[PDB]
């Protein structure tokens, strides 16, 4: 919280890692719903934090509604966070670099616009310019001798 | 009519006093190497141009001329003076090339230095780009992407090429269009880069951390002063940014000057040279303590953040102070998981890093480009920057090209054939032939190779064998009387002293005493990039090198005596 | 939606509805801690929902957490409201007009 | 030698031409009111300018001078033509005040008229600000805080006072030094203003549904065509815009011009003058194209959003053209909800906003403004904007002053006593301390009484006059031979029948029309600005209204059978 929000930032207790359990849940909710075809009512329960810790960092993992030895798999909830990662993060005001889901990356930054390398159409202006320069001036030396 | 002075300014303000200067400066502490040159300067400076200025409004005849009335054993100074400038030129060249190549790299959004590239996963930066700079990785790679070791010579590369084409054709324009190109226009070409410096000096100063590099531009370290090497350093940087030995000032008042004086024009010359290079060092050396101790924080917040992530900390618990205290702390913590990490933990402190940050032959430019992107517009300071760059170079480069197209065509032998434009052209096309070597891949080493050596070590012997030739070979007393007689003026026994007594034994014992550590140690090692590393490691040089070091100076600067034994050799049929 | 996020908005489902009284809920718990000074397990299940439209307009009322003829009054909901605006909009993306 | 052709629109380029053309034009539907512009200039603009400067050359002396030579009957057109003036300078100086006014409250950020006021509640904007734009209410309030009626006189206002007080300071000063601004200056002055017009076309070209207000301004609609108002009014500008009347042009080809062409060079200069008026009459109506589209627009969305928000409907559903088909489909959906809402739904449409959106007097201010607010910087092109308007305003004004300070101080009984600074000072100090009037709260209404009448009525006699003088009291063909005999040239038909054929009797036609068809309807209704709604409504005028207007009418214009009967008497001893 202290990179991200400066001197700004909120204090983080419960009340938070409620809403970070539901904003999971939604997150949950919307790939099964988007791509499974299903309909599956998690909740902030199912939902199971471990390891709390001051540097702000924990465990968690997703069970499914009410049949408590029933996991969804590691690869299916990075899926699903990979989907709305943008909404979690707007959620709590962090950047995708104040909060780590350590073991998964974000890749799409790619930039690219030049359409001919456009230092070389200038450089080839000033050469044709210099040329006939010279030509014009070879042509008044000559001729006045 | 303030024309005077700024015609002289024109005359002074060339490239070795806004770019070598700095990059000779840094290369030897700053502070323990400024000292020194304004030492030599006073001491050796001022005398030998006004001895120069005035041998030439004497005689006003040309460099080889004047050296052949003055007596037969001083034949052949003047044609090494002229080969000097004209191995000078090659290598001088393939700078203006550079400023046009960054110039035409400017015109975009963003700047091609200002952002690191991707790597092939798309998930972080190019990792060689992240080790050095997003500068330092432009200027190493893209425009030069040198090879690590000298032994890798390589195939020519076309794009500096064809930048250093479209740079000697501009030279050859500006020579043809006419022998002048001030009048009337000398307040704008001698005004403009006092003021992009000015601009430039603003901006660098409103940068935190700026002071450390002022401090330690300053600050004399008294542990290399006792190294002669900056001592010979800042006397040829002194001498090659005077154009003395050159033979362009002993021509410039041939034709000129029917009886002004020289003595206060030759003293405005050079302390507006030495005031030229002391300011334009500042502002470079503002913006690279900036750099440095902007790295420093990085490199301190960076261990911060892996010692608060490895362990557990609240975050913002480390920031710039305690980390002692706590890396004390977390000693007795639980050493089973502190000893284990402490070999990766980074240790980097502000003076070690600010000794070594941007070092080597092209710092102007690495700092220069860093400086640009922390503007508020980019390209608009970019090129004006670059232009001045440019600028000042063309003027610099077609002043040394007069003192070799004046003596070349004077001769009626050679000039019976073939006018000036014809013999223009041959020697641009040589000169682009020959400096095309520096395109290559390993064609940075042979720059630094060339710069250093052909600079400094033709110029010493010429300078010294001018000096003592005047002295003890005309007669002190007679040319003394002989300026009494044409301008109506005594000369004071200040240069009387100086024009024999003082600076030819400081040369000569400075140049034996360099000669003679050079034994003391051994072979040099020049540099590398080590672009696995992104530093400048000490490689050592290969074989041949030695042999085209000796084969320059040779050639450079064994002249005097082959025309002393062609007089004797003339004089017995 | 369509005035706020343009050409980029997302459908609203019953997904947006759970979302909603989930900050909702996290919006009453802060305000009953930190001036009632006691700690109330709100929950998204004690926020009722009435009159879903299309034009995205309904009715809204909070209960205590298990006492469903415990009504939470108007006024100290829209006290607890006013604490959080800033939150709520920013979980849709939402600008307060 | 082009100084010539600037230094004639220096002449011409005046504020009837930039400030109250557009006003003039949008009060009559524009293209209704375009037309008769070009045909009473054609018919009547060129030749009386023609006439003017050629009895100018040819007299050679002063405005009374000229008519006390020509004729005894013609004592008193010059003293008429000098007080007409004297009025005009008054209300003149009104508008350079508003426009320093306007450029002081310029350096801020952001401008004041950009945003609008808060209420006591701090929730919403203050509805006063709403009902008016946020210029508009700038406009009536901040800097003119006008009643809604002119029954209340109420109290002097201080900040425009001060601010015309400075405007008076300046004029007195640029009097004082010397009677002349230009000579190798022209370029500047002249040019200043062209350059920001197509500066801001360029602006307000690109803004959307910009291609209305030309359409709009462009259309000949052929139903006040049919009015005499909009004719006595376009003929009026244009002799008001022309300077003629107020005897400066008669008296500046005076003491110039031997026997140059008169022809030429009035041709150029009413050319000149017609090209500024419509040039500059078209930015501020793209401009005002755009503002009105851009209310339209927003009445539209309003009324859209009520209607979504009132019964239920998917937002994005009724955005701009489907409203009518939803608005029919609603009405059989629930009448029981859609009647009993049906007297809330606001019916705008284009054309008829577009009809009444800025109009009033200070329309070009509050388009301008409106503009400046859209630019990307905001202080440099309004204090540009500003600056060119008030310098054209100065120097329009100098002009103005010239032809009242050159025939008061000639007459050697009344410049016996005091020098001309003195009496310069006393006319500035008395001009001052009536226009002071227009500073107080219903100023603005004073203002728009004085204009028009002031501008037209004594203006459009004393030309009439002038012309049937020198057309039937010294013979067309006695001058037509002088002409032929001072500069070698044979005068055309053409202006021998438009000296005395044509104009003489369509002028008092259309004169006769206005008066006839002001008893057809009675008294008249100013306007009024209604601050509880924010539009102009019409109220009507107040007894000493029509008291006020005929005094000021009979002062100006109730002079030459004055002098009429001055001869009579000064005939009989
Ligand atoms: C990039 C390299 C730059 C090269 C530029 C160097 C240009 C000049 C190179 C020569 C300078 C060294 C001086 C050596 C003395 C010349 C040798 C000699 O005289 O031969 C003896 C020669 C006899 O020598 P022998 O072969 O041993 O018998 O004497 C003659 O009879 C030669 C007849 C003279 C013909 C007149 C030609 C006029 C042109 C001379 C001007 C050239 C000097 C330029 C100086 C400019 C100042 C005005
Ligand atoms: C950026 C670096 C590159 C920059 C650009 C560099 C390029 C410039 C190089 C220019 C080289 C050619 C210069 C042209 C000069 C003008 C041409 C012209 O006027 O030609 C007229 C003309 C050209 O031919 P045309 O098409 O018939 O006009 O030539 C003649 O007709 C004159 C007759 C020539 C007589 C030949 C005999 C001369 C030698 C006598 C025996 C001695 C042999 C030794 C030769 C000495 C050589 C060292
Ligand atoms: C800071 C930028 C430069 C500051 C200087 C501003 C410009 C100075 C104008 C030069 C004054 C000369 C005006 C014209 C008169 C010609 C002078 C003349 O006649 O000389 C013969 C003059 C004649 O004396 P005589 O021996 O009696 O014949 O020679 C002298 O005696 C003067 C010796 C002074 C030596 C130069 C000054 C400094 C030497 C002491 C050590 C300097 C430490 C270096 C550290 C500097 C730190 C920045
Ligand atoms: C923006 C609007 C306001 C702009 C600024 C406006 C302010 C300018 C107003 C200036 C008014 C005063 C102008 C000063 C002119 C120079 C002053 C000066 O040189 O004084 C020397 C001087 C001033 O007094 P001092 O302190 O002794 O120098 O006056 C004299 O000593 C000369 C003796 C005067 C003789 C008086 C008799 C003249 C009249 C004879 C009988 C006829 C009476 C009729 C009077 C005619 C009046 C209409
Ligand atoms: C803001 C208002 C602006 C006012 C500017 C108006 C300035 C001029 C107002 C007078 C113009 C109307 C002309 C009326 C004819 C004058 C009456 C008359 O002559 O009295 C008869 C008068 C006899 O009239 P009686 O009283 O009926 O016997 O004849 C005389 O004996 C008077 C002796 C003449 C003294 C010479 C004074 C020289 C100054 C005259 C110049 C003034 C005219 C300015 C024109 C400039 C052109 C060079
Ligand atoms: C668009 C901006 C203005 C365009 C014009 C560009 C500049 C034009 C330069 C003027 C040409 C004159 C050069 C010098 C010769 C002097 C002329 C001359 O001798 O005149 C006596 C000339 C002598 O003829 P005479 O009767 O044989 O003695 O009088 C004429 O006969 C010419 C009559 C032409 C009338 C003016 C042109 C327009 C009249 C027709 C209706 C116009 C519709 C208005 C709508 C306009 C829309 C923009
Ligand atoms: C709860 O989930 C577990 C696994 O997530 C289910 O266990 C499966 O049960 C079926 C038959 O009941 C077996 O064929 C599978 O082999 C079981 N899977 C595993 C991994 O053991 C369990 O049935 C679920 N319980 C309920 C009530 O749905
Ligand atoms: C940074 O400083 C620490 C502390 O001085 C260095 O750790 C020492 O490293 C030397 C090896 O050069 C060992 O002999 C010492 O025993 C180390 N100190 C302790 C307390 O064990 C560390 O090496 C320095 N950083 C780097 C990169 O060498
Ligand atoms: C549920 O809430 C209601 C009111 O919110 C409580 O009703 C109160 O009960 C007490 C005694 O039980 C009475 O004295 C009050 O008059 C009641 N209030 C009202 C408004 O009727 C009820 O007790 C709560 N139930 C539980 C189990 O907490
Ligand atoms: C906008 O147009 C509507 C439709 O023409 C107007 O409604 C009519 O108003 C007149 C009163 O001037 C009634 O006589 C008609 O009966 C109304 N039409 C219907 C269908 O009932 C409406 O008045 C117009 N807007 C305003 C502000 O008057
Ligand atoms: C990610 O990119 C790195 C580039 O260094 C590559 O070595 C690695 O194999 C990539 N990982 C995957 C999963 O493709
Ligand atoms: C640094 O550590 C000390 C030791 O407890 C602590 O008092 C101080 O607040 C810390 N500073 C920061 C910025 O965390
Ligand atoms: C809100 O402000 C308005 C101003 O028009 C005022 O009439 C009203 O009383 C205010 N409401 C409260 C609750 O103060
Ligand atoms: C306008 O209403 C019609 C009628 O159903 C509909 O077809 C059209 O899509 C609507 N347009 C918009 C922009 O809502």
């Amino acid at each position: 919280l202290k990179s991200a929000l400066g001197d700004k930032a909120y204090e983080w207790n419960d009340n938070e890692m409620y809403l970070f359990r539901s904003s999971v849940a939604y997150a949950m909710r919307q790939y099964f719903l988007k791509v499974k075809n299903q309909m599956i009512l998690f909740g902030e329960e199912d939902v199971r934090v471990a390891n709390l810790k001051p540097r702000i960092s924990f465990n968690f993992f997703v069970t499914a509604p009410k049949n408590v030895s029933d996991i969804i798999p590691r690869t299916e909830v990075e899926k699903a966070i990979r989907m709305s990662r943008s909404r979690i993060n707007d959620a709590f005001r962090l950047n995708d670099n104040s909060l780590e889901f350590l073991g998964i990356q974000p890749t799409l930054g790619p930039p690219n616009q030049p359409p001919v390398s456009i230092w070389l159409i200038v450089f080839g202006v000033v050469m044709g310019v210099i040329v006939v320069g010279i030509v014009i001036l070879i042509f008044t030396g000559i001729r006045d001798r | 009519s303030l024309q005077f002075v700024f015609a002289c300014i024109s005359y002074a303000v060339g490239l070795g006093n806004v770019w070598r200067f700095p990059y000779l400066c840094q290369m030897y502490g700053g502070g323990s190497f400024l000292v020194p040159y304004i030492i030599m300067l006073i001491v050796e400076g001022m005398p030998l141009l006004y001895l120069e200025l005035a041998v030439g409004q004497r005689m006003r005849q040309g460099s080889i001329g004047a050296w052949r009335t003055i007596s037969p054993y001083l034949s052949g100074v003047g044609v090494a003076s002229v080969v000097v400038s004209f191995f000078l030129s090659m290598y001088y060249n393939v700078i203006n090339a550079w400023a046009f190549w960054y110039l035409f790299h400017s015109f975009q959004d963003p700047l091609p230095w200002s952002v690191c590239p991707l790597n092939g996963n798309h998930t972080g930066y190019d990792e060689e780009c992240e080790k050095a700079s997003s500068t330092q990785y432009f200027w190493y790679r893209k425009t030069l992407n040198i090879s690590p070791s000298l032994q890798e010579n390589g195939g020519v590369q076309w794009e500096p090429a064809l930048c250093l084409l479209l740079a000697w054709l501009v030279v050859y324009l500006c020579i043809l269009r006419g022998t002048e190109s001030t009048g009337k226009v000398v307040y704008f070409t001698a005004s403009l880069p006092y003021c992009v410096l000015i601009i430039y000096l603003i901006r660098g100063l409103t940068l935190h951390g700026a002071t450390n590099g002022l401090m330690y531009m300053f600050t004399p370290k008294i542990e290399q002063l006792a190294n002669p090497k900056a001592w010979i350093n800042a006397a040829t940087q002194i001498f090659f940014s005077l154009g003395l030995g050159f033979g362009s000032l002993i021509a410039f008042a041939s034709y000129n000057e029917p009886s002004n004086n020289c003595q206060k024009h030759a003293i405005i010359v050079s302390l507006i040279n030495s005031f030229t290079s002391i300011f334009a060092s500042i502002v470079t050396f503002s913006i690279y303590g900036f750099k440095a101790t902007f790295n420093y924080e990085n490199c301190l917040k960076k261990v911060s953040l892996l010692l608060t992530n490895t362990f557990d900390l609240e975050d913002g618990f480390l920031t710039a102070s305690n980390l002692e205290q706590v890396k004390g702390y977390l000693a007795s913590a639980y050493p089973s998981k502190y000893s284990e990490m402490f070999p990766q933990i980074k240790n980097c402190s502000l003076e070690s890093e600010l000794d070594t940050a941007v070092q080597g032959t092209g710092l102007a430019f690495i700092v220069y480009t860093e400086a640009i992107k922390n503007m508020e517009v980019s390209q608009l300071w970019s090129v004006l920057y670059f232009f001045m760059l440019l600028m000042l170079g063309i003027g610099s480069m077609l002043g040394n090209t007069a003192a070799i197209l004046t003596p070349l065509t004077d001769s009626k032998i050679i000039s019976s054939h073939l006018p000036k434009e014809a013999i223009s052209g041959l020697v641009c096309l040589v000169n682009c032939a020959i400096g095309m070597v520096f395109t290559m891949e390993a064609g940075n080493y042979w720059f630094d190779i060339f710069n250093d050596y052909a600079a400094t070590l033709s110029l010493l012997l010429i300078v010294l064998v001018e000096t003592i030739a005047v002295c003890y070979v005309y007669g002190l007393r007679r040319f003394e009387s002989d300026l009494k007689a044409m301008t109506g003026r005594a000369v004071s026994w200040y240069w009387k002293v100086m024009w024999a007594g003082v600076s030819p034994l400081l040369i000569v014992s400075l140049f034996v005493f360099y000669l003679s550590d050079y034994i003391l140690t051994g072979t040099l090692k020049y540099q590398a990039w080590d672009a696995s590393q992104g530093q400048l490691v000490t490689k050592d040089y290969p074989a041949y090198a030695l042999a085209v070091i000796g084969l320059l100076v040779a050639s450079s600067t064994m002249c005097i005596p082959l025309a002393a034994l062609g007089t004797f050799v003339q004089r017995r049929l």
